[PDB]
């Protein structure tokens, strides 16, 4: 048996179909075999009926063509930051600020 | 069930050019104002096409 | 493949590839089920490489 | 466009490794994918200085 990947759209898979798809939400999903996580969004691409998923620049996932929903749904667009702290000298005081 | 046909006027096959055809997408991936480089198979520009 | 793991009393998994436990969440493309038959200990020599 | 490399693994994604491949020797590929990706970081941080 030989279990090659192909970019082709997958024809057979296991019987993990359930839940519902959310909007808005920075959740984990595992679409087509593909692990992710990022919100669910809507967007303006037109998507022409053989394009399945999209790549980006760095190859990574953007796109995604849901079975029997047919929209967009786009690949972890979610947001991130940093974090910074602001305070003087121990010395002084113990005051702190939270910067991103 | 076929039929033979001896009205066929025999001419040697021309040859024209094929300045900017025989362009396709090698993948169905959606990529957006990008330069991309694939290995597939292409028919070269300015082939010579009967 | 649940089913299948218990039709045949086949070896389980004495070969290297793709995880053998985790093999529901498979979505392969463009199998080639090629079945025969040979004879002793033969079965080592299908091996990649 | 370097985290397009695949630094003779199967895939540039390290998702498909972990669910793709036997963690004993997916865990060998995930080190030579972070080892890689740290020389050519290191690489970026020399040009950069
Ligand atoms: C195409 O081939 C024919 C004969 O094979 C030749 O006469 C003609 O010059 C060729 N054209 C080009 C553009 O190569």
């Amino acid at each position: 048996l030989s279990f090659e990947l192909l970019h082709a759209p997958a024809t057979v898979c296991g019987p993990k179909k359930s839940t519902n798809l959310v909007k808005n939400k920075c959740v984990n999903f595992n679409f087509n075999g593909l692990k992710g996580t990022g919100v669910l969004t809507e967007s303006n691409k037109k998507f022409l009926p053989f394009q399945q998923f999209g790549r980006d620049i760095a190859d990574t996932t953007d796109a995604v063509r849901d079975p029997q929903t047919l929209e967009i749904l786009d690949i972890t667009p979610c947001s991130f930051g940093g974090v910074s702290v602001i305070t003087p000298g121990t010395n002084t005081s113990n005051q702190v600020a939270v910067l991103y | 069930q076929c039929v033979n046909l001896t009205t066929r006027t025999q001419l040697p096959p021309a040859y024209t050019n094929s300045f900017t055809r025989g362009v396709y997408y090698p993948d169905k991936v959606f990529r957006s104002s990008v330069l991309h480089s694939t290995q597939d198979l292409f028919l070269p520009f300015f082939s010579n096409v009967t | 493949y649940s089913v299948l793991y218990n039709l045949a009393p086949f070896f389980t998994f004495k070969c290297y590839g793709v995880s053998p436990t985790k093999l529901n969440d498979l979505c392969f493309t463009n199998v080639y089920a090629d079945s025969f038959v040979i004879r002793g200990d033969e079965v080592r020599q299908i091996a990649p490489g | 466009k370097q985290l397009s490399s695949k630094f003779g693994a199967i895939s540039s994604v390290l998702n498909d490794i972990f669910s793709r491949l036997d963690p004993p020797e997916a865990e060998v590929q995930i080190d030579r994918l972070i080892t890689g990706r740290l020389q050519s970081l290191q690489t970026y941080v020399t040009q950069q200085l």
